[PDB]
């Protein structure tokens, strides 16, 4: 159904035939980033729910595949699995808690 | 003396014509093929080749198939040892039999 | 969530 992620398609009649139109996705501008597969942080390892972990250098953010929208690392889009001495690649990283700062803030 | 089999279709008027892609070339569009898969992944086939560390392709790889990343990244060496094993055990099973 | 909350 067409070249890149489809989404569409759209018949056509043609003597003897048939054409379709596939509409279809292709990303367009790359861009380079320092990744790492999880994120030890307080002795616990951190993997993303969806998503990946990227860095433009200071900051850590965590995005989908298909398009960069990068976010801040909180507890609703990271899972614990285990500690921080099994994974290989792993970093160093804090995760932002949504709950405790504004608890304190009430 | 004896006259070849090739030679008695050749003198009859029955040619074999080549290929138009040479063994080299098929094994460079292998090659570009393989090199596309162990250093992109799926990207290179819809779209632009996007660089990714293996670990990773091979962890969206169990995503695919409804294990978690954590499967893949508590247990690297064993599943590369047994990747390693079974490459071994395609080419001795190559190697020895011939059927 | 509730022992965090009990904490606070
Ligand atoms: C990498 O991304 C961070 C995202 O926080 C950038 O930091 C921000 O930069 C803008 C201007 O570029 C400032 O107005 C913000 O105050 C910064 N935020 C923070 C939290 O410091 C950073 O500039 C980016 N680029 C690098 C590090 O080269
Ligand atoms: C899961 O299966 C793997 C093999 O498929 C086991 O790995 C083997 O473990 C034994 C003893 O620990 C070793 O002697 C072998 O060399 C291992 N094989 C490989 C290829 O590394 C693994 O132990 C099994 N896991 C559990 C929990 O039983
Ligand atoms: C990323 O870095 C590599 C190596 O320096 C370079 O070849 C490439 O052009 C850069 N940019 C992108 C978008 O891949
Ligand atoms: C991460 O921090 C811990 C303790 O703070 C330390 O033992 C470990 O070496 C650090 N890892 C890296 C890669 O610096």
């Amino acid at each position: 159904c067409g070249k890149g992620y489809h989404l569409m398609s759209f018949p056509q009649s043609a003597p003897h035939g048939v054409v379709f139109l596939h509409v279809t996705y292709v990303p367009a501008q790359e861009k380079n980033f320092t990744t790492a597969p999880a994120i030890c942080h307080d002795g616990k390892a951190h993997f993303p729910r969806e998503g990946v972990f990227v860095s433009n250098g200071t900051h850590w953010f965590v995005t989908q595949r298909n398009f960069y929208e990068p976010q801040i690392i909180t507890t609703d889009n990271t899972f614990v699995s285990g500690n921080c001495d099994v994974v290989i690649g792993i970093v160093n990283n804090t995760v932002y808690d949504p709950l405790q700062p504004e608890l304190d803030s009430f | 003396a004896a006259r070849d089999l090739i030679c008695a279709q050749k003198f009859n008027g029955l040619t074999v014509l080549p290929p138009l892609l040479t063994d080299e070339m098929i094994a460079q569009y292998t090659s570009a093929l393989l090199a596309g898969t162990i250093t992109s992944g799926w990207t290179f086939g819809a779209g632009a080749a996007l660089q990714i560390p293996f670990a990773m392709q091979m962890a969206y790889r169990f995503n695919g198939i409804g294990v978690t990343q954590n499967v893949l990244y508590e247990n690297q060496k064993l599943i590369a040892n047994q990747f390693n094993s079974a490459i071994g055990k395609i080419q001795d099973s190559l190697s020895s039999t011939a059927s």
